[PDB]
């Protein structure tokens, strides 16, 4: 099934002649392009005003890679590196040492935030949802130092919101 | 308080005009050339002539672009001379500039310049219109008579340029 | 204190007169150029804040990096930056730009464009969304709020 | 046909000829010569006392003389 | 107090210009569906005035090969003829009642033109040599069509003073005689005011705008202050030349309100032209003007020539 | 709609509203509220001139009319 | 030299123009600003590079019809004479004869070739 | 009105929805279209840094701004 | 250079504006891909295909999971396969609607660019809700599609699809019959079908001149 284009010929009518004439004299539908441009032009604009009028999202936007924790609990991540094995430019730097308990935790977990790419493989990949992409996207930083994550700056990141984080999840659950 | 403006700008005319035809490159050239033919426009604009030298003014300016046109095209250097660049062209410009300036002094501080004939030396408010009833601004009807009167000129004037046409079409086809 | 009075109320005219156009060029290696192409979309107006297009490197402000920095493109790159005014700025858009990012282990590859140009905007994200390009130009207009150049020089 | 091949030449052509043509039919043409004879810039000179012509008048007033009234008259 | 009058018409030259760029900017941004520059300010005007300022900052700088006395004169005379066009312009009685004015036209406007060339040649970086040379292709073009039309509008009802036009343009508008001539002189000026890509091939994208592609930033605005001038010049030109305004006797404010609006309002046409139309091509632009204006205008020209020897309706061309 | 560019085509336009208009009242202010005469031709120029002449001030606004008929 | 007066008026405006461009918003530090540009690459020799053109009749056609429009440019005060349909022969035979210019020019395909 | 006037553009009070701690306006309108339903009015001093001007993202509490991103319906 | 779509050498050793020869001087855009791939594993280096081309986002992930699938012998359920199927037109229209801009932005024609970038924005919006990506969903693992569409989107398709055929009727409007536009470019760019095989071109050349082929 195909449909070409452009077979087509002169039509040698005289109506049909004297309009290709008054269209090459006039530039009659140039004229009918301008008509079209000021049908858009009296059409109201759509943008939106940008500190005081957002534009919209989605549940699922991948954001800040911040952590979360249990009620009133531990780090929920158990160093299982499962986040570095799918890491594709390997932006995961993790270094682990249980506590001074028994149970098992870290050192040193740094996320990369220039190596990073923003797959979601990471969500994808912790078993316990401890490392989750955050809404906001707002980072815009001045030095090149201040983007390298240590592990504090991630819980306290972690801890400016979790309703944010706990709602987009408890709405998004069901689906991933 | 000035009076000689007239001989003024005909000396400005033919400082640049000198540098114009001191030949350096024709891009300054064609800037001494355009600077020329405004002030020379100026020079019949304010002798009595209301058209005719701001119409040759557009003519020959059309002429230079065309011209810049082709200097461009052909005659470019790995770096094109300027007026100070070079020996000869400094030392032509200097001194067709330093002969300008003592004909400058010989017709303002003495009496008589007298290389081809015995020029009075004296401002150019003489001679000049006695106040006659014009009413028609005389070179408006002095061009408009080409067209009453003129009957063979423009015949051979159009011949001529038709010819013209034709000349410069065959030579640059005849390859 | 008349003279730094005059002086301050001087150097904020001046610095609000370099916040205020800012019209960058269009180096845009990859699909960074792309979402630069959105932030000239009619939804996310650059022209509220003065901001044009100017292909010219010889009128623009600011200079968005936001590409895939290579070594065939680099000291083009620089053959650019140099030959603008002084004032200039870089906003680095992107994560291939801002420390090298998903080619960062590999031959060819810039690994980060602070081994060419000074950097001032990192503005991560690959790519980032028209809002959050759009959030750092902002904190650069704020950072030109923070000049106080003038003061420096007076009271020099 | 032979129209809209290049048919702003066939207008050109067209428009042309009849401005060759069109003056040779008129009933301005000789109004357009009277008018433009009839109204000079310069003096009417006056002339010798006469040889008792009996044209040329006296008083600007007197209608012996060829003068303009056709403007008026449309 | 002349030297007054001479401040009055300079100074809103540049009032002109910048809140016209402001203009530009918001027609063309709701034009384009965006939004125009809102944020600054009551709607955008403080900013235009940084616009300005700002370009003033820049500190400009000289290129190598780039021998300064061209360099530097070149934008100077741009600024300047643009400038001094607007003398016989008849704003209801003009600054010098000159005898003629548009030969005057015609000699300025290529005096802007050969100013455009000698930048695009002495900044000598090769890109502003081939938009320069596309300047002189579009000004081979447009230099005669416009001259001859020009001739023809005046042919009917001008000698050449704006007072005796701006009589003749009293029981019917000028429009009316000459219509299709009138299309004609609009695109040719359009041309030549090398704005609107309908007709303009030096401020590409195919090249980065052929004047000036490495120049300076320094002398931008004047660059850019002068083609601004040149689009309102003509425009007023066009809103003297073809349609008018019935003036009231002694009172000449009636006279601006009308031949203002009509003007600006045809500037925003303009504009509006060069919104939404392709840029246009250099044997393209040949082949069209000569082989689509030229006979036409021809026969336009020996037909009001013909028309009042055959109408009686010559001027009194005193 | 057109609502938010008003503003800016009516600045613009009261910078083409003032040059004639300043222009005018300058030329009415010149002459002592009489228009500029403007002198096309010879003649003209040599009326004007003979108005200067016969003013007194050498300023051929005043064109002392009625006044020395006697 | 009322337009004399102007002229010098503008051209104080634009050396203003100019001594505020340079001399006073900041400094001037050189070293590669001075360099020509291009797109990224320096190129070969520099220009002021023999550089051939296309239109090879266009540019003189250029210039004798300009000089055929100076021809007709007193066409405004030849329309009041004694000897009308004398001008209007001249006239006509000089329109005719620059339109026969064009038409042999553009039937002997003069501007068919790299316009 | 001064303060709305030179806000950014817009008179459009005639919803108000919330507001909250830190005392910022949470407003939203059904009319408009989808891109402006919903906006924020920021106060003044609200860590002192006069913020009557330059006012920066991210000043928003974060249930309000998953509220302003039209995450969901309800405030 | 901005027509210079992306970046792109080109030595053009011309006679003056009509040429001599062009040289398309590439490789300023290198950077690495089939040696990365070489060094990881499929799952892992699925966003260079993601990232490979910048504008088919899907489509020719598609292509990398269906070349995995047809080596691996799976066939997924196939509301994987009209999903799939799906965003590839969707994909596919986002193209070559960028491709009629980008040519309007070389050419001159500076509103159409506009108009389809708001379009557009509308087609980032649906990625956005589908994969919470603006421009890169990964999204089609080898495998199908993982995190499937949540609920109340069709409704989106569906309206869009509406408001798109008349915004693709107006671009018809607006060009195609523009005199300038149309004899700007007629005669350029002249492939004859023996060329068209011998020079390897595919797809839309060969569907632009002569040959019947469709994939
Ligand atoms: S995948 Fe999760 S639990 Fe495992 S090491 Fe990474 S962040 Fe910790
Ligand atoms: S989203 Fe970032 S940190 Fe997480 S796996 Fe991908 S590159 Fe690594
Ligand atoms: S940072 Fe991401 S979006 Fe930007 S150029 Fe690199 S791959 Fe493309």
């Amino acid at each position: 099934t195909y449909k070409y284009v452009n077979l087509r010929e002169p039509s040698m009518d005289m109506k049909s002649v004297t309009d290709r004439a008054a269209q090459t004299l006039l530039w009659t539908e140039l004229i009918r392009g301008l008509g079209m441009t000021l049908s858009y032009l009296f059409r109201e604009p759509a943008t939106i005003n940008y500190p005081f009028e957002k534009g919209p999202l989605s549940p699922r936007f991948r954001g800040e890679h911040a952590l979360r924790r249990y009620p009133s609990g531990e780090e929920r991540c158990i160093a299982c590196k499962l986040c570095e094995a799918v890491c594709p430019a390997q932006a995961i730097t993790i270094e682990a040492e249980p506590r001074a308990d028994g149970s098992r935790r870290t050192t040193r977990y740094d996320i990369d935030m220039t190596k990073c790419i923003y797959c979601g493989f990471c969500q994808e990949a912790c078993p316990v949802d401890a490392i989750v992409e955050g809404p906001n996207f707002e980072f815009s930083t001045e030095t090149h130092e201040e983007l390298l994550y240590n592990k504090e700056k991630l819980l306290n990141n972690g801890d400016k919101w979790e309703a944010e984080i706990a709602a987009n999840i408890q709405a998004d659950y069901l689906y991933r | 308080m000035m009076t000689y403006i007239v001989f003024i700008l005909s000396i400005i005319f033919v400082m640049g005009f000198v540098g114009f035809s001191s030949k350096p490159s024709p891009i300054y050239g064609g800037l001494g050339l355009i600077v020329s033919g405004g002030v020379g426009c100026g020079i019949v604009l304010n002798f009595g002539g209301s058209f005719l030298g701001l119409m040759v003014f557009l003519i020959y300016l059309g002429g230079m672009m065309v011209v810049f046109g082709y200097t461009t095209a052909m005659a470019t250097e790995q770096y094109p001379e300027v007026w100070v660049s070079n020996k000869v062209v400094l030392g032509t410009f200097i001194t067709g500039l330093l002969m300008e300036f003592l004909m400058v002094y010989y017709v303002l501080k003495d009496k008589e310049v007298e290389i081809v004939f015995k020029f009075n030396g004296m401002g150019d408010w003489v001679i000049y219109d006695t106040g006659d009833s014009g009413f028609f601004s005389e070179e408006a009807m002095g061009i408009a008579a080409l067209y009453s009167y003129g009957t063979w000129l423009v015949i051979v004037t159009g011949w001529s340029l038709l010819i013209g046409v034709v000349v410069i079409m065959e030579i640059t086809r005849g390859n | 204190s008349r003279g730094e009075y005059v002086v301050a109320k001087l150097d904020d005219l001046i610095n609000w007169a370099r916040r205020s156009s800012l019209w960058p060029m269009t180096f845009g290696l990859a699909c960074c150029a792309v979402e630069m192409m959105h932030m000239a979309a009619p939804r996310y107006d650059m022209d509220r804040f003065g901001v044009v297009f100017r292909a010219s490197p010889r009128q623009s402000d600011v200079m968005i990096v936001a590409g895939t920095l290579t070594n065939k493109m680099a000291p083009a790159l620089r053959k650019v930056y140099d030959q603008m005014p002084e004032p200039r700025y870089v906003v680095s858009m992107g994560s291939c730009a801002n420390g090298g990012g998903y080619y960062h282990y590999s031959y060819s590859v810039v690994r980060g464009c602070d081994r060419i140009v000074p950097v001032d905007i990192y503005v991560p994200g690959c790519p980032p969304t028209a809002e959050a390009l759009l959030y750092g130009i902002l904190q650069l207009q704020k950072k030109i709020k923070r000049e106080k150049r003038l003061r420096i020089w007076y009271r020099r | 046909n032979v129209w809209a091949k290049e048919p702003v030449l066939v207008a050109s052509f067209a428009i042309a000829g009849l401005a060759v043509i069109l003056p040779t039919l008129s009933p301005y043409t000789k109004y357009s010569l009277m008018i433009n004879r009839a109204t000079p810039y310069n003096y009417p000179v006056p002339l010798r006392d006469d040889g008792n012509m009996p044209d040329v008048p006296s008083h600007p007033q007197d209608p012996q003389g060829p003068s303009l009234e056709w403007l008026k008259r449309l | 107090m002349f030297m007054i009058n001479v401040l009055t018409l300079i100074i809103p030259i540049l009032l002109a210009v910048a809140f016209l760029t402001l203009v530009e900017r918001k027609v063309l941004g709701y034009m384009q569906f965006r939004k125009g520059p809102n944020v600054v300010g009551p709607y955008g005007l403080l900013q235009p005035i940084a616009d300005a300022i700002k370009l003033f900052i820049k500190e400009p700088l000289r290129p190598a090969t780039s021998s300064i006395s061209m360099f530097i004169l070149a934008p100077i005379l741009a600024l300047t003829l643009a400038l001094t066009m607007w003398i016989p312009l008849p704003m209801p009685y003009p600054l010098i009642n000159m005898n003629l004015g548009v030969l005057f036209m015609l000699a300025m406007s290529s005096l802007a033109v050969y100013s455009i060339l000698w930048s695009g040649w002495a900044s000598n970086s090769k890109y502003a040599l081939i938009g320069a040379l596309r300047a002189v292709a579009q000004t081979i073009s447009y230099e005669v069509t416009l001259a001859i039309i020009l001739l023809s509008v005046l042919l009917m009802n001008g000698s050449f003073t704006l007072s005796t036009l701006i009589i003749t343009q009293e029981q019917v508008w000028l429009i009316f005689p000459a219509w299709p001539l009138a299309m004609m002189w609009f695109i040719s000026t359009l041309a030549e005011t090398n704005r609107a890509p309908f007709d303009l091939t030096e401020g590409e994208s195919e090249l980065v705008s052929g004047f000036n592609v490495e120049y300076a930033a320094g002398p931008f605005a004047l660059f850019f202050m002068a083609e601004y001038a040149n689009i309102i010049m003509m425009n007023i030109f066009t809103t003297t030349l073809f349609l008018g305004a019935f003036h009231n006797p002694y009172m000449p404010e009636l006279y601006t309100i009308n031949f203002t609006i009509k003007s600006l309002l045809l500037s925003i046409t303009f504009l509006w032209i060069r919104a939404s139309y392709p840029r246009f091509r250099y044997d393209q632009l040949m082949h069209l003007l000569w082989k689509n204006f030229l006979p036409l205008t021809l026969a336009l020209c020996m037909w009001h020539v013909s028309l009042p020897i055959l109408l009686s309706s010559i001027p009194p061309q005193t | 709609m057109w609502f938010e560019v008003l503003p800016g085509i009516a600045v613009m336009g009261v910078c083409l509203f003032i040059p004639g208009m300043a222009t005018a009242r300058i030329h009415r202010f010149s002459n002592g509220g009489r228009e500029k005469r403007v002198a096309h031709y010879s003649y003209q120029w040599y009326l004007m001139e003979r108005d200067r002449r016969v003013s007194g001030v050498n300023r051929y606004y005043v064109s002392k009319g009625l006044e020395n008929i006697d | 030299m009322n337009l004399m007066i102007t002229l010098l008026t503008n051209f104080t405006l634009a050396t203003l123009l100019v001594t505020i461009a340079f001399w006073l918003p900041q400094l001037n530090v050189y070293s590669e600003k001075t360099s020509p540009y291009e797109c990224g690459f320096d190129p070969m020799g520099s220009a002021r590079l023999p550089f051939s053109m296309k239109f090879f009749l266009v540019a003189i056609t250029f210039l004798l019809f300009d000089l055929e429009i100076a021809l007709l440019l007193p066409l405004p005060w030849a329309s009041q004479t004694t000897n009308l349909n004398t001008m209007l022969t001249m006239a006509l035979l000089l329109i005719f004869l620059l339109a026969v210019s064009l038409a042999y020019e553009w039937t002997q395909k003069g501007l068919e070739w790299t316009e | 009105y001064l303060r709305v006037l030179f806000r950014a553009n817009d008179v459009r009070v005639g919803t108000l929805v919330g507001e909250d701690k830190y005392g910022n306006k949470y407003y939203e309108d059904n009319k408009q279209f989808f891109g402006r339903h919903r906006w924020v009015i920021y106060t003044t001093e609200m860590n002192g840094k006069n913020t009557f001007w330059d006012v920066d993202g991210s000043m928003v509490p974060p249930e309000w701004h998953r509220w302003l991103h039209c995450m969901t319906d309800d405030p | 250079h901005p027509a210079a779509h992306g970046v792109l050498r080109l030595v053009m050793e011309l006679s003056g504006e009509m040429v001599r020869k062009c040289d398309p001087h590439i490789g300023l855009l290198h950077r690495g891909t089939e040696k990365l791939i070489e060094y990881k594993t499929y799952l892992q280096a699925l966003p260079y295909f993601d990232r490979l081309d910048y504008v088919s986002m899907m489509c020719n992930e598609q292509a990398y999971s269906l070349a995995v699938e047809k080596l691996l012998n799976i066939q997924p359920p196939p509301r994987a396969q009209w999903i799939r199927v799906l965003f590839g037109e969707i994909t596919r229209l986002l193209n070559h609607i960028m491709a009629v801009t980008t040519h309007a932005l070389d050419i001159g024609a500076m509103t159409p660019f506009f108009w389809m970038f708001e379009e557009r924005e509308k087609m980032f919006e649906f990625y956005e809700r589908v994969s919470g990506a603006r421009m890169h969903a990964a999204y089609v693992r080898p495998g199908g599609v993982h995190q499937d569409l949540p609920l109340g989107l069709m409704d989106d398709i569906y309206e869009f699809s509406k408001n798109f055929s008349l915004r693709i009727d107006e671009l018809e409007e607006m060009l195609t019959n523009n005199r300038i536009w149309r004899n700007r470019t007629v005669d350029i760019g002249v492939v004859t079908a023996e060329d068209a095989l011998n020079y390897g071109f595919s797809g839309v050349m060969l569907r632009g001149s002569g040959i019947q082929w469709d994939l």
